[PDB]
RNA sequence: CGCUACUACCGAUUGGAUGGUUUAGUGAGGCCCUCGGAUCGGCCCCGCCGGGGUGCCCUGGCGGAGCGCUGA
RNA sequence: UAAAGUUGCUGCAGUUAAAAAGCUCGUAGUUGGAUCUUGGGAGCGGCCGUCCCCUGCUCGGCGCCGGCCCGAAGCGUUUACUUUGAAAAAAUUAGAGUGUUCAAAGCAGGCCGCCUGGAUACCGCAGCUAGGAAUAAUGGAAUAGGACCGCGGUUCUAUUUUGUUG
RNA sequence: UACCUGGUUGAUCCUGCCAGUAGCAUAUGCUUGUCUCAAAGAUUAAGCCAUGCAUGUCUAAGUACGCACGGCCGGUACAGUGAAACUGCGAAUGGCUCAUUAAAUCAGUUAUGGUUCCUUUGGUCGCUCGACUUGGAUAACUGUGGUAAUUCUAGAGCUAAUACAUGCCGACGGGCGCUGACCCCCUUCGCGGGGGGGAUGCGUGCAUUUAUCAGUGGUGACUCUAGAUAACCUCGGGCCGAUCGCACGCCCGGCGGCGACGACCCAUUCGAACGUCUGCCCUAUCAACUUUCGAUGGUAGUCGCCGUGCCUACCAUGGUGACCACGGGUGACGGGGAAUCAGGGUUCGAUUCCGGAGAGGGAGCCUGAGAAACGGCUACCACAUCCAAGGAAGGCAGCAGGCGCGCAAAUU
RNA sequence: CAUGUUGGAACAAUGUAGGUAAGGGAAGUCGGCAAGCCGGAUCCGUAACUUCGGGAUAAGGAUUGGCUCUAAGGGCUGGCAG
């Protein structure tokens, strides 16, 4: 189920050793209105780098993106799309600056053109530097 | 630059100490000390320029080593110590005490007062802290620890203080209608009342500050520092009393001024 | 010497980078400390802010707690069973965080036998002729054995500990950092966490 | 096509000369680790007896080790 | 560098002066028809010219007696656009004052101890913020896994309450 | 000031360049009376340097027995000066140059809830049952010496401290959490029972670890700040004052003022350091690049001041690119700025302000809060000095000045 | 099976058949003839030219013993146990 690693998946908060005559979890809400997920609760899913139930602060910018790739572990690839001005040509360009955002197993069903809003955190890995916060999935919604 | 650096750019300096440029290469770089190097004067500077005491730096030398400027109630012999706002400096000998407060422009104003308004000094919070043994602390703008003060007295209230025991004689707390002064920002040195602090979640806080005119101008909460209630402030204030009349209407008072006193 | 800069390494994109200065101090990297098991032998670092930093080279004994029943001892490191990252530090008894021990068993044993006036361990019949430690088993007031009396039926330990007890030596998991701390504190396994870690020794071991 | 003048081109020469990065080999010096032990001090029970409590003994003028243990 | 409208966004040329691929398909790129609260009122300016509207359920009163509403605050399709504010080192430039004897300058000076300056703008974009909703993108109900309801149950944890004591 | 003129022709109208025209900032030619500002070895050679200087420092307040001076005549040690010299702070600022470096540097904007910080400033400096000054060297000195030589140091003989060490009177009488001889009391038919008093021994205040009773205060949000209990306290140790001189007064061997110096820690100030968003010149005769010897993620450690493939073991197969990746060039340090401009642009920015980098090329480190420091060391590599041939010594892209190099740039 | 159709004793020259040589290293010679160097495997790296198949084991590098360990790769019985 869980815990398929050489070391004990757990929570350094809780303690789960009570003595007898269903272990708790450790949640927190983020912070700056964000309604933190039922599955960061209700969940057994054990994240070190989630900003529910793990070890990170959110601090500084929130930004948004379109989910492009969804190959990596408990990883994605966000794209920004924007419009660079040049003054002499009186009009803009299309560029975008794609970058990783860690994703929490508490966003059980994403697909591909998903628009998640993601915040400002410390570097979790080399080029990792923002948690997805919620997830709003594009057009359709059923088929 | 490995390692902290000691010399000030007479051009690199702070705009409003007002230090022409012909005269030498550096400033002086004011001493590490209860308030930041932007937003100070460093005595030399105010015992030189301001009040013509002195004509050199030696004669700011030979004045503070005699020992008659006392800062707050404590004799400071450090020619580039860091005196910021609501610092009161106190010459014995003279008779005369001068509080720094802001000017209509956003300089150090040459503001004297009585010896019974030397006696006590206004303190913007800065932050509560609870000490080793449930102890509350309280930190203000000029690095001032009281221990033990009001549980009432929270993060951004003022403290009217005593200088010669240290411990608060009064406070104010951050009402919406009370005097305040801009210490900072392109609003700099101007009395209004609070109407409305815009709360922003995460990034800085935004106040509306109206003046006695009726101007509506607004600043970060960084800057604002309540010094009263209602219309009358605790402190003394300077000719003007921060009211920032614009630039045509101090060219019909300075037309009048030299045309009426001729 | 050793930096640990990132800037001596490729980008993102996969370009490789130039370096626009070289090797500063606060880039430092001394080599490891590899801390064995063996009589005390502690060296100190004087650090950035000339601070201290103590390289544990050898420490014998640590100090555990067990969580459970609340007793925290300084108790002697015996003999390491199971490291997560390097099976190569299992073989070179080696002290890194998270790393699973052998620590005496007869702290907290001693201690059950004080708190509850049990006793833990003693196998089917073995019983004490020279008449020391028993005397804690025996001889309360008619009153103040009715205080001792709350005690004993939320006594009963975990099965799994209960074997722990009887060898001598109690499966415990470092929590404090041997190379940086100068100590070999930790936590005795007891739950789920003591049955994971006892299938992964038990799993190679066949 | 024949004379002169100048500028580029192909060209056998397994051409030549300067740099730049770098594979291998050897590898100075510093740093860490395990040692090491040139040396320099403690301390002890005896011997000649002081000096003072009554042979115990508080400190010393000295010779001597099993260099006894111990520090740098 | 200007003259160079002889490198062109403003702002050039391509029948013959130099120049349109031999033809069509075609992916990025670029660009994309019309369509959705408009009139009319309403008091006061002097037949006409402004204000306000086709929005809602923690906290004070001008209060009446499970309540008849206005005052401060958590809130309400997304973005570009424009408007204002915040925040933005001086120096330089633009500029205000001032007879360095004029000027370029500089920050000083003026009146018989006093008075008085040492302003002010500009500071592309990117981020922050609050108005405006035309223009241009974008969202919603069509296997109804629809909006508004008041209803009837399935389970968990606080407190308003069980005289102390479980 | 939003501008044009000459030249293809026998002559004409065009396209189109060439040539004139004005500014600017380098060189140079000829010429020169006054006065006021004033750039100046950047371009080529981040080429080489003889000589001199450029970083030293004491008040009443760490340490004076130099007679080098000196007041006193005989004072219970010490008047005042005083070279040294040891202590402890500075030398990591400044100054120079632009060699490298193209999302790097740097600019605006934000994060440190992810760290460190000498000093300044303000707190705390009898909260911990638990000694009227304690050890023994060592410099200057004295007296002996070695080498041609260095800001070389040896052997011997003294003596100091805020250097190096060691340590306790006081507060001190207790208070508080386990452990428990026995004590107050009846209930009921004696056992069960409902609450208190206590002879003890132990543990005692801020760092490492784990726990819950919890969560006094705070945050947009903490595994926050505090509070409680069980242990640990690194011989390469967290403090818990053997320091100094101004006036010395109270009281019958105690009390007391005014300041230096010093101190673990907290909060400041100066910062520094790593990260967030966006932004750059030419190039396709550079179209795919990265990854076994980390490339992009996961996990658990190591190391670091801290976050992180920074590094190591296991895994996963990712990461970037026509919206120009990757590779290459640049007479490329970046920006504030500068020249020219109707309006839009074009070109320049080594150059006094901010940030960066380097000290002939690389590499490594000692000390310190802070250098990977070069007016500090340790090696190699070029260049080069004195030599009695054994050995020492050196780093002007600091201020002057000399050589070279040049179209090109100042007084030892 | 009895050393190839015989034994014994010596250890001269010159032979035939093996080997090794300091320093140099083709100067020897018609001519590197003869001899010598290289050699297996595993992991790197691989040019001109090309009939695109090759060239190619191009050229050029590193490692290799003994011992004690770890890791991964399978079947039978009613995501697990034996």
């Amino acid at each position: 189920d869980i815990q398929t690693e050489r070391a004990y998946q757990k929570q350094p908060t809780i303690f789960q050793n009570k003595k007898r005559v269903k272990l708790p979890r450790y949640y927190k809400n983020i912070g700056l209105g964000f309604k933190t997920p039922k599955e960061a609760i209700e969940g057994t899913y054990i994240d070190k780098k989630c900003p529910f139930t793990g070890n990170v602060s959110i601090r500084g910018r929130i930004l948004s993106g379109v989910v492009t790739k969804m190959k990596m572990q408990r990883t994605i690839v966000i794209r920004r799309d924007y419009l660079h001005y040049i003054r002499k040509y009186n009009r803009f360009e299309k560029r975008h600056k794609n970058m990783s955002v860690h994703l929490s197993p508490c966003f059980r069903d994403v697909q591909i053109g998903d628009i998640v809003t993601v915040g400002e955190c410390r570097p979790l890995s080399k080029t990792v530097r923002f948690n997805v916060l919620k997830v709003t999935k594009a057009a359709g919604t059923k088929k | 630059a490995r390692g902290p650096k000691k010399h000030l750019k007479r051009v690199a300096a702070p705009k409003h100490w007002m230090l022409d440029k012909l005269t030498s290469v550096f400033a002086p770089r004011p001493s590490t000390g209860p308030h930041k190097l932007r937003e100070c004067l460093p005595l030399i500077i105010f015992l030189r320029n301001k009040l013509k005491y002195a004509l050199t730096g030696d004669e700011v030398k030979k004045i503070c080593m005699q020992r008659f400027i006392k800062i707050d109630g404590k004799v400071r012999a450090d020619i580039t110590y860091p005196a910021g706002f609501m610092d009161v400096i106190s010459i014995d000998k003279t008779g005369e005490n001068f509080r720094l407060i802001y000017d209509t422009k956003g300089r150090f104003a040459v503001h004297r007062i009585t010896p019974e308004e030397a006696k006590y000094k206004l303190c913007k919070v800065r932050k509560i802290f609870v000490g080793t043994k449930g102890i509350p602390h309280l930190v203000t703008h000029d690095a001032r620890t009281i221990r033990y003060p009001d549980p009432l007295i929270k993060m951004n209230d003022t403290i009217q203080i005593d200088l010669e025991t240290g411990k608060i004689t009064d406070f104010i707390k951050f009402d919406t209608g009370n005097l305040c002064m801009v210490t900072g920002g392109a609003n700099l040195g101007r009395i209004g009342v609070i109407t409305n602090r815009e709360r922003h979640p995460g990034s800085f806080d935004v106040v509306h500050v109206k003046d006695a005119n009726g101007n509506s101008f607004a600043t970060r909460l960084s800057n604002i520092f309540v010094i009263g209630k209602g219309n009358k402030p605790w402190i003394s204030l300077p000719r003007g009393k921060g009211i920032r009349l614009t630039i045509a209407e101090e060219r019909d008072k300075r037309l009048a001024a030299k045309q009426s006193s001729g | 010497g050793i930096s640990r800069d990132n800037w001596h390494k490729r980008r993102k994109t996969g370009g490789k980078r130039k370096p626009y200065h070289k090797k500063r101090k606060y880039e430092l990297g001394r080599p490891a400390a590899n801390t064995k098991i063996g009589p005390r032998r502690i060296h100190t670092v004087r650090v950035r802010g000339g601070n201290k930093k103590y390289r544990a080279l050898r420490l014998d004994v640590g100090n555990f707690s067990w969580g459970s029943e609340c007793c925290t001892r300084k108790t002697r490191i015996i003999d390491v069973v199971y490291n997560a990252s390097n099976n190569e530090l299992v073989r070179t008894k080696t002290l890194v965080k998270n790393c699973i021990v052998l620590i005496d068993s007869t702290p907290y044993r001693q201690w059950y036998e004080s708190h509850y006036a049990l006793p833990l361990g003693r196998k089917k019949g073995a019983k004490l002729t020279p008449e020391e430690e028993e005397i804690l088993n025996k001889k309360r007031s008619k009153k103040i054995q009715k205080k001792y009396d709350e005690r004993k039926k939320n006594a009963k330990i975990s099965s799994l500990l209960e074997e722990q007890f009887q060898q001598g030596k109690l499966l415990a998991c470092i929590a404090s950092r041997p190379g940086q701390c100068g100590r070999a504190d930790g936590y005795v396994l007891e739950g789920k966490e003591l049955e994971f870690y006892l299938r992964k020794i038990k799993a190679r071991k066949g």
